[PDB]
DNA sequence: CATAATAATAGTTTTTAGTTTATT
DNA sequence: ATAAACTAAAAACTATTATTATGG
């Protein structure tokens, strides 16, 4: 939890209270958050804030896209899931006021972003993870715009170890995911062989 | 998604409370107990009775009644 | 201390080691 | 002195049912 960030709370409501790019010192943090460089120490306010002041600038987050995004990207405190679910939560909590399709940046951390969740989804715990792939059908339903599906990582995670004990499963509900979407089933595309690909399925069946 | 956030912290529960859980499930039950018993003895009276006519006031009787809400009743 | 739960237990047929009763 | 049955066959194949690892 954060502890001094209490002033800045109230920082932040003071300025809504006086309160496009009209500069309330946002430009300067939107400098100090845009550069890759800032130190953790201050890339953690920075964050936990903009989490605290989504709100304000929502006809603004679209310039807020890029740094979430490479803030979200390759995060290195209470833990590196918190805070990418809270702030992934903060960035899908509006849809219409931006979307990660404009400039390929976006795009590229948001696909980048997808493999490091799909990497990281799993619980022994029940519905935190069913949260988790929730989380992921909520977000790859709410852009639909550059998404693009691997299905390498996730034959991996299905194909599993031919279990004699329920494990690949987790992949198997990843392609539930991939369904609940109108994405094709699997692209034959190169992949590995575009027709085993099935028969893995077929197998843990 | 505006609750997704709302989401993500209702499904924060890996300060490991399975067992505040089934006991939060276990007092929402007997306050379910309670509760079920009170509906049941309500509702063996009889319930509200339904009207059938609209109904104006003044210092006269309104004969602007309609047909419908004559033979409603 | 509640509930789509779930699964480790059991119970049927086989075929061994107990034994009569003459057998010499 | 028991050569037939002495006497009850110790045992899995192939099928089900209450457990709870958990669901909440």
């Amino acid at each position: 939890r954060h502890e001094c960030m209490a002033p800045l709370t109230a920082l932040v409501k003071h300025m809504h209270r006086s309160l496009r790019d009209l500069p309330s010192w946002m430009k300067f943090l939107h400098g100090k958050l845009g550069n890759p460089i800032v130190p953790l120490n201050i890339r953690l306010f920075l964050a936990k804030l903009v989490i605290n002041t989504e709100e304000v600038f929502r006809p603004y987050a679209k310039h807020w896209l890029s740094p979430l995004l490479q803030l979200a990207a390759s995060e290195n405190g209470e833990g590196i899931h918190y805070m990418v679910v809270e702030i992934v939560a903060t960035i899908l909590s509006w849809t219409g006021l931006a979307t990660p399709t404009g400039v390929p940046k976006d795009e590229v951390l948001a696909n980048r972003l997808l493999n490091f969740l799909m990497k990281h989804v799993f619980h022994p715990k029940r519905a935190v993870f069913r949260h988790n792939l929730e989380i992921i059908k909520t977000l790859v339903e709410c852009w639909k715009d550059c998404l693009s599906i691997p299905y390498r990582l996730i034959f991996e995670k299905f194909s599993g170890k031919d279990p004699n004990s329920k494990d690949n499963s987790v992949g198997i509900q990843l392609l539930g995911i991939v369904m609940a979407n109108d994405l094709p089933p699997y692209d034959p595309q190169c992949g590995i062989q575009s027709s085993e690909y099935f028969q893995a399925l077929v197998n843990n069946m | 998604g505006r609750t997704d956030l709302l989401r993500l912290r209702r499904r924060f529960m890996r300060d490991q409370e399975k067992l505040s859980l089934m006991y939060a499930r276990k007092g929402v039950a007997e306050q379910k107990r309670e509760k079920e018993i009170k509906s049941e003895l309500k509702m063996k009276q009889d319930a509200q009775v339904v009207l059938y006519r609209s109904y104006r006031h003044g210092d006269l009787p309104d004969i602007q009644i309609k047909h419908s809400s004559l033979i409603t009743p």
